[PDB]
């Protein structure tokens, strides 16, 4: 019950993320303090959400940071946001267009409460 | 080709039907949602000093909120006060966190979203404060009047913790890189992080913020952040290149960022978070509350779900009938 | 005169060294008071900075070394803050107490802002990166940062610490830790995304961190920064 | 035993890898049908290896696009090489520069036979 | 003459159809043979295509749907092939026999190459991306794909399958899937980096895949594509 | 200015030191790595296909088989794609072989390029000199090769790009299986074919320089996601279900999804070998991966030792211009 299920969710929600467009301008400059908060900036500044795996793998890149102390190293003086925010929106192109739904289905399956990653925003 | 357009159209009409049917699912469960949550609430329903401090301070808004509470959608919109969210098991442990955070974050409103910000306060083209804002006008109606700049915090813009938890155990406490000497071993007067001192209520542990963020995560943490509590004051200056942003000593003096230190005689604080009162019926009954509110986030991103499944199918509906239009015209 | 709004806060220690100073190695040690070290053109960004700090942080003494700090203060083995401690003696021997805690900032030990500065302008004031928005240029109400807006004295841009950096990349940018500063509250919340850590709003009311919005009636600090002569 | 020596590689390893530099003319176009293929044809472009996680990171891309029949597609098809050419450049730069390896080597310890993503490629000569 | 050359093949099935074609609905349904459908400006591209594709696809019988490929043969329940197949029996009836495997391609269960195509060439040649190394331009012996490179009848440009395909995006994608052609074999070990699926020198060797290499003494294949006229 | 400068080249020279010890660590590590290899290396020492390779005599699989009967050219070469694979029964072992059809049967698989390199000759007309290594070898001891003749390394070939079954032996890989529209399996589907080849476990792991397998590598670049189905009408009744190549165990082959062959099957003679059913080799092959695995860790904590190297030169170079810098000033 539960493997039919999350199969369809991510064939529909695979679907929606495929179906919005990637926006035109892209001259900003935000500064930052880690990987999630300009995230959060940047679907306030757009009105668009992010893909699952983008945000997976934007909280994997922030917990990559911590231990030896470059966390009081502030992070916008190591990547300058314009290439930042030129990752952000490549890779989210990469986990708009390519992935397929069986891969994130499993994905799902591995843990509950998956909600965390999925933005409530639309166009 | 005629007959590839008549293919192609044969194949939306099966994609317009199968995203009908996704919404059927999706109605069902949210339906399955519904019976679930009011089998809670009937079950729930089966189920079923700090104010003083709060009293002290007339001039500002928390005494307000509290005297309404003794007696409209501002009361909707506001989570609650700092130190009524937080409890600390000992007396002295609750003192020296409420004399760090000062009486003006500890009597912080904390509302659920931005437009709740904006709605305890009205402006005007001079941007002073005119009357007819909502907690002025119903403090004036009751009594006091707010002339004490207070604070306010919405969870929703808070930058949440981006780390790992602790999985083992209840409270969700958080876990961090415990501070390391150069080249020893842990500092030995570390008493742990002051986060984790604060025990949530259990109503608060999860599915607070439309992301479903804990209070912990998001509150408390802004207001904490990697702070050491250690036990004595030599202690704490002895640990000075390993401590992060703050560090407090259990006997006396607190410092604030690496190199401001804290002398003099020290200021206390009226307001105290409360000590915990462990009892196992309101345990239980808190657990329920948990569950509720679990079960309302789950309800709210399957809803959500359900918009953005709509939108879908309006877009399919416009480009079907555009796609059939063209084909007739052709 | 600024002297006047030091020596109103008698429970400060501030007004304690400014008796001093109108009439030991404490003050050898001590570079000064915060108020002191700092100018600002106007008088409505003065007061809203002010405002910002707020009159403990406002108050500050500032010293070089923590040598100094253990010099200032002395603790027995009761852990309690007796009569025989530095401020408390001279205090005690001039005047006034010290009722209140106050705030000692020691320069070896804060944090230095180590990023490129401004090359040809005076004061040294940092190259600091200024937000944008995804059409063009800066936000509207874009007035400047703050840390920017502080006129200092020119004994103090170079060697006031050890390492030899300057006064504001050390104790005004551990202040004034990049905050912008807006002209309208319409335009400091439209800009909300943009801003890191602080925003001041040049007629209203300020925000501390993201989440945190400060409003209501404002609260007032008698203590300003001087004007520049 | 084991964590001492873990924790001193990955320290070796990331020391390293922080050392390297991201090259300077990067106007290339390669067409690739999968993300492991133009990482290859990339290392034997541009005489660098890549990092540890950016090679993780590429197979599980890889990975992830297995299931709907989407293989029948030609990657190059569905993304033009200049871009992902960039994305595999400036993930690179990320995972060089950010980075303790603290983390990396608790990864390391997860799975043994770490070396099949480390790449034998020296950027001397 | 190219008939001349199917005809050398005596076991294959392409000399029995021009046997025929020299002299049922199995020559209805059939489009032809492959290296009949292909012309090629140059003789020695010519030969070095014919030897990439072999002497077995070369001597391709092409025919539209997969009703015409149960009409050449028939299998009874023993699942031998009896004489009692079609081009069997009709190479019974006329002389010669087929003794080896021949290949039958069928072009409506072919992938399409459904890609852009160039606007304004003749033929419509395939919009293909080129490889560029880091530096600049094209690799340096680039002369530029092989399926681009067949010169084709112009009866077999549209509606060659049943939803408006050509033959280009059909047959030689399918049988020239994005193989580059280079001048030099060095020129090709060179610019191996860049070529995806093959890569064909134009004086030596080949390779099929990335990493094999055919190598030694240059087998030949005696039938070519025909001269353009 | 001076003491910050001080401090400087005092935890450089830290870093160096810390550079030296790290060096010295690597190098215990590849001691101990030896003495384990040198006794494992003295435990191991306490303790028809090839007519059918020599029937083709113009080939050069043929030209290696003979001299392997009596260079660096024949240490480079892994061997012959015919007697690296083992496949149990004979009609399948026959249908695969003419599958791949004798150029790639019989062809020639090396580690690195610089093998496939050394193996030929070519001037600037470009025709095959005798003066070419295999060429000369086979002059020398007899016929010629006037066939072209298949050259595979390991190191260029597209390793599969997904996962493996964990607890299985040999590796075999995880393929998705082809589904119908409805949610059932094609019936004559027995296996992808890749996963039919039964292998020598001393080429089961560490064979590349990434250490990966030879399934992974040669197999899987000769025999690519096709279906091996058991007769020749469920391969036509589960065309849309195949997707890169299908063989039907009964008759013929397809090469794509489009391309049928049909006819008269002309037969491949080089087949398959059929496994050996001995025990004692297989122990012996058991310490063979072990010893193969050894050398492989061997190898990349050499390169490890060369990554540290280079980073202490570096080191040691900006400390002394650090020094002359700083003495200047």
């Amino acid at each position: 019950a539960d493997e039919g299920s999350l199969l369809r969710r991510a064939e529909m929600y695979q679907d929606y993320m495929k179906q919005v467009p990637i926006p035109t301008n892209r001259g900003s400059l935000i500064p930052f303090t880690s990987w999630v908060g300009l995230s959060i900036s940047m679907k306030q500044l757009y009105g668009q959400p992010l893909h699952y795996l983008t945000n997976v793998l934007l909280q994997r890149w922030d917990q990559s940071r911590f231990g030896t102390d470059s966390e009081e190293q502030r992070l916008d003086s190591i990547i300058h946001p314009t290439k930042a925010e030129a990752t952000i929106w490549l890779v989210e192109e990469i986990h708009r267009l390519t992935p397929s739904h069986l891969h994130m289905a499993l994905l799902w399956r591995s843990d509950p409460m998956y909600h965390s990653f999925i933005d409530p925003i639309f166009p | 080709n005629s007959k590839r357009l008549e293919s192609d159209l044969e194949a939306m009409g099966n994609k317009i039907k199968q995203h009908e049917d996704n919404l059927k699912f999706l109605k069902s469960q949210k339906n399955k949602m519904d019976e679930a949550i009011v089998d809670l609430q009937v079950h729930m329903s089966k189920l079923n000093d700090i104010n003083a401090q709060i009293l002290r301070h007339e001039n500002s808004a928390a005494g307000v909120l509290s005297l309404v509470e003794t007696l409209l959608m501002l009361t909707k919109g506001v989570v609650g006060v700092v130190a009524k969210l937080g409890k600390v098991n000992d007396e002295n442990l609750s003192q020296i966190l409420s004399n760090y955070l000062g009486t003006r974050s500890m009597l912080a409103v904390v509302c659920r979203n931005y437009e709740s910000v904006t709605a305890l306060e009205a402006y005007d083209n001079h941007g002073n404060i005119d009357i007819n804002a909502g907690l002025h006008c119903l403090g004036s109606s009751i009594g006091r009047e707010i002339g004490d700049s207070f604070d306010a915090i919405c969870l929703e813009n808070l930058r949440p913790y981006v780390g790992q938890h602790i999985a083992d155990d209840l409270q969700r406490r958080l876990d961090l890189l415990k501070p390391k000497l150069p080249n020893g071993e842990c500092p030995p007067g570390f008493l742990g992080f002051a986060v984790n001192m604060i025990q949530i209520d259990p109503a608060y542990l999860l599915c607070v913020t439309s992301y479903g963020y804990g209070l912990r995560e998001t509150l408390f943490y802004n207001l904490f952040s990697r702070l050491q509590v250690y036990k004595t004051r030599a202690d704490m200056i002895s640990a000075l290149p390993c401590i992060s942003d703050g560090a407090v000593s259990l006997d006396g003096g607190i410092i604030r960022k690496t190199g401001i230190f804290n002398l003099g005689n020290r200021d206390e604080v009226n307001v105290r978070f409360a000590k915990p009162t462990a009892s196992r019926t309101m345990d239980n009954y808190s657990e329920a509350e948990k569950k509720m509110k679990e079960l309302k986030w789950k309800k709210e991103k399957t809803l959500e779900d359900i918009k953005r499944e709509q939108v879908l199918r309006e877009h399919a509906v416009f480009n079907f009938g555009k796609k059939k239009e063209e084909f007739v015209r052709c």
